[PDB]
């Protein structure tokens, strides 16, 4: 840890988490800037919190572009700081700065093609991150975008055990954590990725529940309820209800009007209700839609 | 499908196979330690057992433990009256690791009779965190284990759970297993349980996975096929004691075979 707090001079707040705050913050020695993420310890008198072991070991192992870089940890007995590499804003932030502009297409095709790019990296080294949403993907000046905040990911084993079912922030939530399912896989981050691809397009999150039983139904009203065609085991899945209202699928290219025949290929995929069926960030990387992909830097 | 990740399952075995190296332990460390003994070791991990099945831990979450208790052991010199924190700390950590449940810290202290403090566990805790510089995400015998499961045919269940009985038992021997890596004990373990249930053998798919035959793994296979016959014996007994539940099928009441013919 060759940090030490005193080489770093604080420039202003930039985040708040449940466990702390960040500041970007400048090292005085070799002019880098950084975000400092402090952890407070004992605040709940049970040590180290699982959410900081979890990211900081699985931070440590994961070295990709695309993937938020941990440059350092400092250990003191009653705080943890966390040096990150610092990135100018999130991806919810430029969003809302392209509000009546749009984000061009080239930005959205480079902006997801580095994010399947990271969470392949991510499932390739047996990580679920179950919290992807555009809050926490961070862009910077050069036209890069990064998986961060990983507070809610976890090492997997294969094949998957039960894990949490609280995960995943509602309006990017797979439907297979919303029936309860006994096991999920890394079908959830690309199900999450799929909200996102629309939301860059739209400017508007895809399906904005205010409830567990409303993101379902807003998520049938759009790609129909699912069957056993659809969907094998479906309507055996714990909180599967014979009840539920059965939807007709509406066609594709009203779910994303802009959208083209290759963007509306690979949207379909990503938000296939089979997780089996669903496309993988690995497989993802080589369609049609990425031909002419490049990587321009943000235009705002 | 999705929940054997058949797009990494690949990436991920070759993934573990380098971590398993970097979270090897050092195989001669106990004759480096002044006041502890492969014996004390073995009381400890046998006692981790009972932990676990006492707040229904998973059994990751076990190997993880005696991963770090060995990684730690390996730089830090321990006298016996402290084994016992370093052990409870180790588990603690796995726990919050794994576990979507974790036990509290009062029920670590609790389960050490008063012998230690919170502070010296949460001490403790920090101090393993050092050690370990937060390499947490290590390869267990399990994590493979999982993945040769993938390659019966069929799934057998008193198979998986005579394997991950026999990885257990390794836990509990320093001398030999030190000197095998994770990937290597659940091979052997993997073929001792086929054997021993179904009559067959190492697959020759798990052959083109791991690179490992019978040759590779004979060493590790003697040491494990003696542990198996020499359990009933064996001064610590809760991994017996515990594969006698139906939720594992009872398989510590199965025979060994008397012969592998390897
Ligand atoms: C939150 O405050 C800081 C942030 C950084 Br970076 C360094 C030092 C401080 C102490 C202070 O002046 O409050
Ligand atoms: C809230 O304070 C900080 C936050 C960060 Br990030 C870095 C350093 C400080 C000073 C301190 O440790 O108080
Ligand atoms: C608000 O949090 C951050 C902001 C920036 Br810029 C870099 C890193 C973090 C920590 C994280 O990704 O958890
Ligand atoms: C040898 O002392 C122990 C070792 C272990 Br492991 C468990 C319990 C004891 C007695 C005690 O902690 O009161
Ligand atoms: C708390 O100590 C660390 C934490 C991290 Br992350 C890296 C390195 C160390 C010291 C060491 O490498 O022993
Ligand atoms: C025997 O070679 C390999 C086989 C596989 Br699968 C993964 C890694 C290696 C290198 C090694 O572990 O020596």
């Amino acid at each position: 840890g060759p940090g030490s707090m005193e080489n770093f001079q604080k420039v202003e707040k930039i985040g708040e988490g449940t466990y702390g705050v960040v500041y970007k913050a400048r090292n005085k020695l070799t002019g880098e800037v950084v975000a400092l993420k402090k952890i407070r310890l004992d605040t709940e008198t049970e040590g180290v919190p699982s959410t900081a072991i979890r990211e900081i070991s699985l931070l440590k192992e994961l070295n990709h572009p695309n993937i938020v870089k941990l440059l350092d940890v400092i250990h003191t007995e009653n705080k943890l700081y966390l040096v990150f590499e610092f990135l100018h804003q999130d991806l919810k932030k430029f969003m809302d700065a392209s509000a009546l502009t749009g984000i061009p297409l080239p930005l959205i095709k480079s902006y997801l093609f580095q994010l399947l790019q990271g969470l392949a990296f991510c499932h390739s080294h047996r990580v679920l991150h179950r919290d992807l949403k555009p809050q926490n993907l961070l862009i910077n000046t050069e036209g890069a975008i990064k998986l961060a905040d990983f507070g809610l990911a976890r090492a997997f084993g294969v094949p998957v055990r039960t894990y949490t079912h609280e995960v995943v922030t509602l309006w990017y939530r797979a439907p297979e954590i919303l029936l309860g399912c006994k096991y999920y896989s890394t079908a959830v981050d690309i199900w999450s990725l799929g909200c996102i691809f629309a939301e860059m397009v739209t400017r508007r999150a895809l399906f904005p529940g205010d409830s567990e039983i409303d993101q379902l139904f807003r998520i049938f009203r759009t790609l129909g309820t699912p069957d056993e065609v659809v969907w094998p085991g479906v309507t055996s899945m714990p909180d599967y209800k014979p009840s539920f209202p059965k939807w007709a699928r509406q066609d594709f290219s009203k779910v994303v009007p802009p959208l083209d025949e290759d963007g509306r290929s690979l949207l379909s995929q990503m938000l296939h209700y089979d997780p089996n069926k669903r496309i993988s960030a690995k497989a993802a990387l080589a369609h049609p839609f990425f031909q002419d992909v490049t990587k321009p830097v943000p235009h705002l | 499908g999705v929940n054997e990740v058949p797009d990494y399952h690949e990436d991920i075995h070759t993934y573990l196979r380098e971590m398993e190296v970097k979270c090897k332990p050092k195989v001669g460390y106990m004759k480096k330690q002044p006041d502890i003994t492969n014996s004390m070791r073995a009381i400890l991990v046998d006692w981790l057992v009972e932990v676990g099945e006492e707040y229904k831990l998973q059994n990751e979450t076990l190997h993880l433990a005696v991963n770090y208790i060995d990684r730690f052991l390996s730089s830090m010199s321990v006298l016996r009256g402290k084994l016992q924190l370093v052990g409870t700390a180790a588990m603690l950590l796995a726990s919050k690791f794994e576990e979507i449940y974790p036990p509290e810290v009062a029920e670590f202290v609790y389960i050490t009779d008063d012998t230690y403090t919170k502070k010296q566990v949460l001490r403790m805790e920090h101090l393993v965190l050092k050690v370990l510089a937060f390499d947490l995400a290590a390869p267990t015998i399990n994590q493979f284990l999982t993945q040769y499961f993938l390659h019966q045919q069929p799934a057998n269940c008193k198979v998986e759970s005579l394997a991950m009985f026999l990885g257990e038992l390794s836990l509990i021997d320093a001398d030999p297993y030190l000197k095998y890596l994770p990937s290597v004990i659940a091979a052997a373990a993997f073929h001792l349980a086929l054997y021993t249930v179904t009559g067959q053998s190492w697959p020759e798919s798990l052959v083109q996975k791991t690179g490992y035959t019978l040759e590779t793994l004979k060493p590790c296979l003697l040491d494990l096929h003696q542990t198996y016959l020499r359990a009933p014996q064996h001064a610590q007994q809760s991994i017996r004691e515990k594969y006698k539940n139906s939720k594992y099928h009872g398989v510590s009441l199965l025979n060994p075979p008397e012969t592998l013919n390897v």
